[PDB]
């Protein structure tokens, strides 16, 4: 149930003292670390050649976020605001009318990249999976205001990844 | 909990704020390596310490 | 001209120079500083870039925010920026030292990073991943590049 | 005299690359700075450790300036009294040695 | 159904125990190599 | 026609200091799991190119030193007092070849901490300050077995030429009779050039915080021509090579792996163990290494007389 560490006397025998006394004067134990470093030398590196090789990744990744359509055109979101509801960062705003054929659309969606904290609540609170998190992950910015995405960029993100966020649903709905 | 959905109060105890607060007792007739080395030897996050 | 090739091949020299030695200061502040710990670990090696692992302050290029930036760390940010030599850059690293992240609506949480300093490459994530800070800086590798000081200076 | 032509070299060259080095970012004109140690204006507390180990280092090197003249002192024919006179020095370091250490000179600068 | 389980047999054996390999020679051989190797030197 | 032989000499310590700088960011690489620089060049070799440009277009500080003399001067007597310790040294002909180089280099590294003391003081850090007077004592206590362990040494050789450290061990290598004296003699060579587990300055401020990035560059160059050129004296002293009169590239090419070699042993050593405290290194020296030292040089004067084995004087 517990056990000593640290509780070994030292032998005073002759033996060992000289194998201490060895030790000592001979720095064994500092050839054992460089020994074993040079052993670590000799190994293939764990370093992959990015951007050529990438590092392995799921089908459950949270990176980017996208808005995704019906296999028919139509988009997927009809302004149910579950998604503004659950963030846990108030990320998400939301403005919704009925438009000209009486559907139920939303007229502004804004998600703030640097409110999110990529937590995947609202793909998961959607209802007809209008809302995801893609799987991109670098697209880095260098203005502030080029994180402040409007319904518009999240549409042309969804066109734009449409091609693997399918395929990542198709992969791992049977888990949820 | 007051018997909402959301929580009226929520205290987070963690083991770093004890530990830093014993760090002067710790450090007591010591040298700054081993000021440091004591600092080590407290596993301290600081975003539990601080919350 | 020849003045102007001239001016031209010496900012690609000077470009290339400062963009293959970039070497970086790191606050570690918080989340994002563990995972910038794991882009210099062995898989992503932030060296092999010419990028050393945690320059000292008073000889740095590059600095990266990686953490929450409080009320009681922000004069203390601004003068550690204040100390760098030029040319001086500020990678933005996370939520947190973006916009605010999870603690914006705080009374102690400077609402991004760039209210004290100049940012110049944003990273976005909670904690972006080792990947998406190593892109970051390999985009600001290539802001470096298309630098255009000399023939700047010599147009005017 | 080439070892002074080598002197003059190595000088010449230090001070034109420190030259460079100085002066070259001095034709840059990036930034005027204001800028306005943990201490600020505390003065410098006088510690009496370093300025003994610094005592014992002077004296142990007037006593190897005593023992340099060995290696040709080993020719002479008086060997015996040449080889007591240096174990004589180097046991007279020796004692100097385990005076400091007995006495605690060695302290917390052990 | 099918989920991800162990199986029947478990897994293979994990160590969790200090393994040291505690080589090299004794106190005696290696104050004798060293002596040996000044009697060569001085010879 | 000398001063090709000066060029020649002087141009090589800089652009082998310039490779050591990536041999050693490379070796600490492969030796932590990971690679060293591959991507400014082919494995790396443009990357003290690119790293010196750098450095030479930085902004400097400015600092408001206490003197602008001595901050002058500090980079000037470590850069001099780093090229001029090579004059003496056989390969296998030595460029100056002095009747008393080993007790040269003995003053030349006893005059080599005046660059620590005035970059110390010429800043107006009190911290910085501090620091200096801790490694300019450091510096010193291990001068003290640096002169004593030579001293020893020199017993078997019989003079202070360093040309007839070649001649002595034509027969055997002297780590043979001398290897306590090598193991300490290399220890406090690692300990005097200020390289771990003995850089106290890189462990919880620098001698030269203030200075500028050139400066700094400058003063880093000298420590590493300060490391090369102690692997090579220690070459000579413990490893002697085969010497043939005829063929001096022999010898050239074999104090030129063993001193490699030993360089690489020294970043072998950097990349193993933690630093030391500092009364834990004076501990080191003033209790552990000093009287073992005094002891074997008392029986290295002593043993040449009772062996019938006095070297000859010239
Ligand atoms: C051998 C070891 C390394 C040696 C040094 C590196 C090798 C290359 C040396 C020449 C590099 C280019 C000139 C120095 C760097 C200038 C960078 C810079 O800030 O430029 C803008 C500066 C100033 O340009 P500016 O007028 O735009 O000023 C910008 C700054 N404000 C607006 C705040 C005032 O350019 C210069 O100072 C010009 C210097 C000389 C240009 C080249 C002449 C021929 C050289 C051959
Ligand atoms: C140039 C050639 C290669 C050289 C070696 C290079 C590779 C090895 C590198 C090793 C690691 C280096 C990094 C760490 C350095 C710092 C640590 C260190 O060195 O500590 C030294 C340690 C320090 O000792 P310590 O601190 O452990 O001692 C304990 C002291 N108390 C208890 C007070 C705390 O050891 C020494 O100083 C010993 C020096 C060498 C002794 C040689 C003795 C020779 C045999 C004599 C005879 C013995 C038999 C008895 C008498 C018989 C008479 C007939
Ligand atoms: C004692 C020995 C010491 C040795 C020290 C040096 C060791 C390393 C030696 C060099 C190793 C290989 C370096 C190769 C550099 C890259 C060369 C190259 O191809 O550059 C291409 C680049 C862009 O070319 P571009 O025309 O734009 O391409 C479009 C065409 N598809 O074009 C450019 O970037 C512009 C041209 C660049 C040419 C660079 C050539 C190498 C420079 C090496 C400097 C040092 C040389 C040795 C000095 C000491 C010995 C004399
Ligand atoms: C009057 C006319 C002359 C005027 C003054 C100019 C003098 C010559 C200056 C150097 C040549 C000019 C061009 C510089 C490079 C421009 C082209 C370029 O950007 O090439 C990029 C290429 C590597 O591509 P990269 O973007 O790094 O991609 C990473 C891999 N995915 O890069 C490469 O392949 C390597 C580039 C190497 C550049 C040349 C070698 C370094 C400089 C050597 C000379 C100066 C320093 C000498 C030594 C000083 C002491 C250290
Ligand atoms: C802040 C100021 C500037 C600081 C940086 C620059 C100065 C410090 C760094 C350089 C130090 C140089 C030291 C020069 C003396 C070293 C001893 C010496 O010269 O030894 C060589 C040799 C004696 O050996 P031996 O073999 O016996 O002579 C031939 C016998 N057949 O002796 C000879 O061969 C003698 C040759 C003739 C005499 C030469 C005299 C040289 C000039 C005087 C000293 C110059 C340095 C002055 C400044 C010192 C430091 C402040
Ligand atoms: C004549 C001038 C030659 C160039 C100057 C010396 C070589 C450049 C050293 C630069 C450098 C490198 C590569 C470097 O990797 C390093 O990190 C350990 C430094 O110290 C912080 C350096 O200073
Ligand atoms: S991932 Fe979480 S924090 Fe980000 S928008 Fe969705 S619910 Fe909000
Ligand atoms: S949860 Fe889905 S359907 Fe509801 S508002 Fe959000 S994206 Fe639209
Ligand atoms: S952005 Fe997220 S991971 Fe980074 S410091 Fe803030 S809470 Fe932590």
């Amino acid at each position: 149930t517990y056990k000593y560490v640290n509780l070994r006397e030292p032998s005073m025998d002759m033996k060992s003292v000289t194998d201490r006394a060895a030790q000592t004067l001979l720095w064994t134990e500092l050839i054992r670390g460089l020994g074993m470093t040079l052993s670590y030398l000799f190994r293939e590196p764990a370093t992959i050649n990015y951007p050529f090789e990438k590092g392995p990744l799921s089908p459950r990744f949270r990176g980017e976020h996208a808005l995704r359509r019906y296999p028919s055109g139509e988009e997927r979101c009809i302004a149910c605001k579950l998604c503004e509801a659950v963030c846990p960062a108030q990320a998400i705003t939301i403005e919704a009318e009925p438009r000209a054929d009486g559907s139920r659309r939303t007229t502004r969606y804004d998600i703030d990249m640097t409110k999110c904290i990529y937590c995947g609540f609202c793909q998961e609170a959607c209802p007809v999976d209008a809302i995801v998190e893609g799987p991109n992950f670098e697209f880095s910015t260098e203005t502030h205001e080029e994180l402040l995405y409007n319904k518009e960029k999240l549409l042309n993100n969804g066109d734009k990844w449409e091609a693997e966020i399918a395929a990542n649903i198709q992969a791992d709905y049977l888990y949820r | 909990s007051d018997g909402s959905s959301r929580p009226y109060r929520c205290k987070i105890k963690a083991p770093g704020f004890a530990h830093l607060a014993g760090l002067d007792k710790m450090s007591k007739g010591h040298m700054l390596a081993d000021v440091v080395a004591i600092i080590g030897t407290q596993d301290i996050v600081f975003g539990e310490v601080d919350r | 001209s020849r003045g102007e090739y001239v001016v031209a091949k010496l900012d690609d020299l000077i470009n290339w120079a400062r963009r293959s030695s970039l070497w970086p200061m790191t606050f570690g502040l918080a989340c994002c500083a563990v995972e910038m710990m794991h882009m210099a670990a062995p898989r992503y090696d932030m060296d092999r870039f010419g990028v050393v692992f945690r320059a000292s302050p008073r000889q740095s290029d590059v600095m990266i925010v990686a953490g929450t930036l409080t009320n009681k760390m922000a004069p203390a940010l601004r003068k550690v920026y204040d100390q760098m030599p030029e040319p001086r850059y500020v990678v933005s690293m996370g939520s947190c030292a973006n916009g605010g992240g999870y603690y914006h609506y705080s009374y102690s949480v400077v609402r991004g990073c760039d209210r004290i300093v100049p940012v110049d490459i944003y990273v976005p994530g909670c904690p972006p991943t080792a990947e998406a800070l190593l892109y970051g800086i390999l985009q600001l590798q290539k802001k470096i590049k298309r630098e255009k000081r000399l023939r700047i200076w010599y147009r005017r | 005299m080439n070892l002074m032509i080598t002197l003059l070299t190595n000088f010449t060259l230090a001070t034109l690359l420190v030259t460079i080095a100085f002066w070259l970012p001095q034709l840059n004109v990036y930034s005027e700075k204001t800028s306005p140690d943990p201490m600020g204006s505390a003065r410098l507390p006088f510690s009496m450790k370093f300025f003994l180990v610094a005592i014992t280092f002077l004296l142990f090197d007037l006593e190897i300036a005593l023992l340099l003249p060995l290696p040709w002192a080993s020719q002479t024919t008086n060997l015996n009294t040449m080889l007591t006179m240096a174990l004589l020095l180097i046991f007279l370091l020796a004692v100097s040695l385990a005076y400091e250490w007995t006495q605690k000179g060695l302290e917390w600068t052990e | 159904v099918k989920q991800d389980m162990p199986p029947v047999g478990g897994y293979g054996p994990i160590d969790y125990k200090r393994n040291l390999p505690r080589r090299g020679l004794s106190g005696y051989s290696m104050f004798a190599v060293g002596i040996g190797a000044l009697l060569f030197g001085y010879w | 026609m000398f001063m090709i032989n000066v060029l020649t000499l002087i141009i090589p310590i800089l652009l082998a200091v310039a490779f050591l700088t990536l041999v050693e960011r490379k070796v600490l690489g492969y030796m932590q799991f990971r690679k060293g620089p591959n991507v400014v060049g082919p494995y790396g070799l443009l990357q003290p190119i690119a790293d010196a440009i750098k450095l030479f277009i930085k902004e400097p500080l400015r600092p408001a030193t206490s003197s602008i003399s001595m901050f002058i001067l500090a980079p000037i007597l470590a850069l001099t007092l780093a090229l001029t310790m090579w004059i003496p040294l056989p390969m296998p002909y030595p460029l100056i070849n002095m009747n008393l180089g080993v007790l040269f280099m003995l003053a030349m590294s006893s005059l080599a901490v005046y660059s620590i003391l005035w970059s110390g003081w010429a800043s107006n850090s009190k911290y910085a300050l501090i620091g200096a007077l801790r490694a300019v004592a450091q510096t010193i206590s291990y001068e003290v077995t640096l002169a004593i362990i030579l001293l020893s040494v020199l017993l078997m050789n019989g003079s202070f030429t360093l040309s007839t450290l070649i001649i002595t061990q034509e027969q055997v290598w002297l780590i043979f009779p001398a290897w306590p004296l090598a193991m300490m003699w290399f220890i406090s060579t690692l300990a005097e050039t200020n390289r771990a587990p003995f850089d106290l300055t890189e462990g919880e401020s620098g001698f030269n915080v203030e200075y500028a990035a050139g400066p700094f560059a400058l003063f880093f160059m000298a420590e590493y021509a300060n490391i090369i050129m102690m692997n090579i004296f220690t070459t000579t002293l413990f490893l002697g090579a085969f010497h043939n009169p005829y063929m001096p590239e022999l010898y050239t090419i074999n104090f030129t792996i063993k001193s490699l070699l030993l360089s690489i042993t020294f970043l072998w050593i950097r990349a193993s163990y933690p630093r030391f405290r500092y009364d834990q290194l004076m501990h080191l020296l003033w209790k552990n290494f000093l009287p073992l030292t005094l002891a074997l040089c008392m029986w290295h004067v002593s043993l040449p007389i009772l062996l019938s084995s006095i070297p000859p004087q010239t």
